[PDB]
């Protein structure tokens, strides 16, 4: 995939720059995408320490002039900033002291100095005028730095301050912003079965500001299919494959939507292609980075739970080499799946040959018709 | 008598009479005795160390048993035949529960007995090593003609 | 036979259980004095009953004798509904007593009722849901949460005894649920199932250990292999048939 459009695609700063730097990190330090363009972009405001980074080797070579302006500029925002809230806390206005504690955190904020940026921005509460649009609006704002200081914890602390607060508006996206925070802490914190839900549930039509239209498709989706313990057949079928709203966001990136199917469809080979085509894109993505090895693991061993409920008897071998798959790899993959209990897979590796089982017969039909028989006198009773 | 009179409770005769009950086993013998003793005194030693073996052998634990019992414990040594009693709960709970067992097993579940000692005991039982110790219309009809009938109406 | 039935619970609280038992075996008396004389008494009587067979290790008896003294799930699963005429402070003793059975009563059969029990209270409910769960450490937990109730004097109940006893036999159930019908089994998914209880190594011994109970049947045990193996039918379907019979009646009747 392209950078370009990538890069463009996320209206958030910090996946502007932070996704850049994480593709340069993450995947390889020599190429130049990563580094030219997380450079340019950084050159377009104000943080020197990011600046600084793109100064040091594997970055675009320093300027002086470049530095020492923002530094300026910077000295002089903050001697401003201070005065004028000084001045506000001594005309007793809490519009403007509100003002001015925001806009500490913007300073700080572009500035790249986190901590701050939270602490002045959380200061707002005592100031704000009404809860729904100072205090919401204050938690946009812990939620935006809290994710960008990784702490996803509480996140989720200012979406239940934010949803637990009195007045909600069903027209607001803000439940969409919120909705993917939580999405989002829960993904960063077996298959959560949250963040799925989340990231399912709806779609402002607006723009995201935390999550790319194109990575709340994803995450959903993929949450979602490695979900065995929680999913229902409706939580592929409910709400997924049925859900029409999703479909916006599924039609976005289409290889998401056929692995899905495909899934669904009883076709795992294929599914399990498209996610080792994706798996090299997937690990550049600065939230999905993590979980990419555990999720398709686990969509995996669906698919074997799938395949291996069906059949009392399996030949292995052919099935390792019908897989599409090579047979050994697959074998491994059975071997490692098994202790944890995932599956009740009886296989030997060197028989090649696999087998599950989910008067005594006989005595479980007739048990089973008796609990029935048991049911219907209860009835019976009751009416009496 | 011991806990109506609680002054003339006596350790070693309580403590031979729950052992005892033990031989007894699979009889209620020793779940009685505890009935009849009361928290306080079966938290005591060697009360407690005794109720805590005879659980050993309550929940079959063999094994475990034979490891935890000091053979050298005091109060065992006048207890003519304790150990062989014991292994008679033993075989008793062995003739209900296996078919077929090894031999080595079985030498151990007795208490690490000896070939030659694990042969009185297969002996008394009838037990024998095979490969190893070999140790072991018409009113229907009518029935269902009442029953359609019953349905039908 | 009032006396004699206090005199035993008086002993029972400060008494011998074999002693109580006796009395027990001699006390039961006509109902018919005693529903003339007060409704309580037979309320009390049928108390001691269910005390008597919760000392015992059957569960069976006591069950009759507390859902007659109190309103019980009848097998056939119908309402058994109680008088009301007994005094109200009787008739809270009742519900103890009741409360009490369910001890007995979950022992008895089935399954998750609670419908006549206040719904709000989570004391019996979670308790019935534990169960279900078939998940020690919640169960255990629900005792440690809960050490308040067990203990209502305290050295009667100095450490606990029934209720122990009784969530050991509870932990065993489940597994006996699966109650093989299998004729071969995997030794793997044997020990997945019984690496979820507390020891580890009782598959080994908690299965072989399981034969020995008998609740469950366990074939090939202890084997080279490893791996388990796992008229009388016409009969069956015949009672079957009969109970189908049974209920139509009842409905004809009706």
């Amino acid at each position: 995939y392209d950078l370009t459009t990538r890069i463009a695609h996320f209206l958030d700063r910090h996946l502007v720059f932070p996704l850049l730097e994480f593709l340069s990190v993450k995947e390889i330090y020599n190429e130049k995408e990563l580094l030219q363009g997380k450079l340019d972009l950084l050159s377009d405001t104000n943080m020197v320490d990011f600046a600084m980074d793109v100064y040091k080797n594997l970055y675009s070579d320093d300027i002086p002039h470049a530095l020492r302006e923002k530094r300026t500029t910077v000295v002089a925002q903050l001697k401003q900033l201070q005065a004028e809230t000084e001045p506000i806390v001594k005309h007793g206005f809490r519009q403007e002291y509100l003002d001015t504690l925001y806009r500490y955190a913007k300073f700080q904020y572009e500035c790249g100095n986190y901590s701050g940026a939270a602490e002045y921005l959380y200061f707002f509460r005592v100031l704000v005028p009404a809860t729904d649009r100072n205090a919401l609006s204050s938690l946009w704002g812990k939620l935006a730095s809290e994710i960008l200081m990784q702490n996803w914890d509480a996140a989720m602390e200012d979406l239940t301050r934010l949803k637990e607060t009195i007045d909600n508006n069903s027209v607001s996206s803000p439940l969409q912003s919120l909705q993917q925070r939580t999405w989002l802490i829960h993904w960063s914190l077996k298959g959560r079965d949250n963040i799925i839900d989340l990231f399912l549930y709806q779609p402002q039509y607006l723009n995201a500001i935390q999550t790319m239209c194109p990575h709340i498709l994803r995450y959903l989706t993929t949450a979602v299919i490695t979900n065995k313990d929680v999913r229902k057949r409706r939580q592929v079928l409910k709400d997924l494959v049925k859900v029409i709203q999703q479909e916006s966001y599924t039609y976005k990136d289409p290889i998401t939507e056929f692995v899905e199917c495909l899934y669904v469809n009883f076709d795992f080979d294929g599914a399990q292609k498209k996610l080792r085509e994706c798996e090299s894109v997937l690990v550049n993505d600065f939230f999905l980075v993590a979980c990419l090895e555990d999720f398709i693991e686990n969509a995996r061993l669906f698919i074997f739970e799938t395949f291996c409920r069906i059949h009392q008897c399996i030949s292995i071998n052919m099935l390792a080499d019908k897989l599409n798959m090579t047979p050994e790899e697959a074998e491994r993959w059975i071997v490692n799946l098994i202790r944890n209990a995932r599956l009740d897979a009886k296989i030997d590796s060197k028989l090649g040959h696999v087998v599950m089982g989910n008067x005594x017969x006989x005595x479980x039909x007739x048990x089973x018709x008796x609990x029935x028989x048991x049911x219907x006198x209860x009835x019976x009773x009751x009416x009496x | 008598l011991y806990q109506f009179n609680p002054a003339f409770f006596q350790t070693t005769v309580t403590a031979q009479i729950l052992l005892k009950a033990l031989t007894n086993l699979p009889h209620t013998d020793f779940t009685l005795c505890k009935c009849m003793i009361d928290q306080a005194h079966q938290e005591e030693r060697p009360i407690r160390q005794i109720l805590y073996l005879g659980d050993l052998l309550e929940t079959c634990h063999f094994q475990a048993f034979w490891q935890a019992l000091d053979e050298n414990m005091d109060l065992l040594e006048g207890i003519t035949g304790f150990e062989d009693s014991v292994r008679k709960f033993i075989c008793h709970v062995v003739g209900i529960t296996y078919q077929h067992i090894d031999r080595w097993l079985l030498a151990e579940m007795l208490g690490d007995l000896s070939d030659s000692q694990l042969k009185v005991w297969m002996s008394k039982y009838g037990w024998s090593a095979d490969e190893q110790i070999f140790i072991c219309x018409x009113x229907x009809x009518x029935x269902x003609x009442x029953x359609x009938x019953x349905x039908x109406x | 036979y009032f006396s004699l039935v206090g005199l035993l619970r008086l002993h029972s609280l400060l008494g011998d259980y074999y002693q109580a038992i006796k009395v027990l075996e001699n006390i039961e008396l006509n109902k018919k004095s005693m529903y003339s004389r007060v409704p309580e008494c037979q309320v009390t009587t049928y108390y001691y009953v269910g005390f008597a067979y919760l000392m015992m290790r059957r569960y069976q008896d006591a069950i009759r004798v507390f859902a007659n003294i109190l309103l019980y799930i009848q097998r056939t699963k119908s309402m058994f509904q109680r008088t009301t005429y007994k005094y109200e402070m009787i008739n809270k003793q009742n519900e103890q007593m009741h409360a009490l059975l369910a001890i007995a009563l979950t022992m008895y059969p089935m399954r998750i009722d609670e419908s006549i029990h206040l719904q709000l209270r989570e004391k019996y409910g979670d308790k019935m849901l534990r169960m279900q769960k078939g998940d020690p450490q919640v169960y255990e937990e629900l005792f440690s949460y809960s050490c308040p109730k067990f203990l209502s004097e305290p050295f009667l109940q100095q450490l606990k005894v029934f209720s122990d006893e009784v969530q050991q036999q509870a932990q065993l159930s489940t597994i006996r649920s699966f109650l093989k019908l299998y004729t071969t089994m995997p030794v793997a998914k044997l020990a997945g199932f019984l690496d979820l209880t507390e020891q580890e190594f009782r598959i080994q011994l908690l299965v072989f250990k399981h034969k020995m109970k008998n609740l469950v049947w366990t074939s090939g045990i202890s084997a080279l292999d490893g791996e388990f193996q796992s008229x009388x039918x016409x009969x069956x379907x015949x009672x079957x048939x009969x109970x189908x019979x049974x209920x139509x009646x009842x409905x004809x009747x009706x």
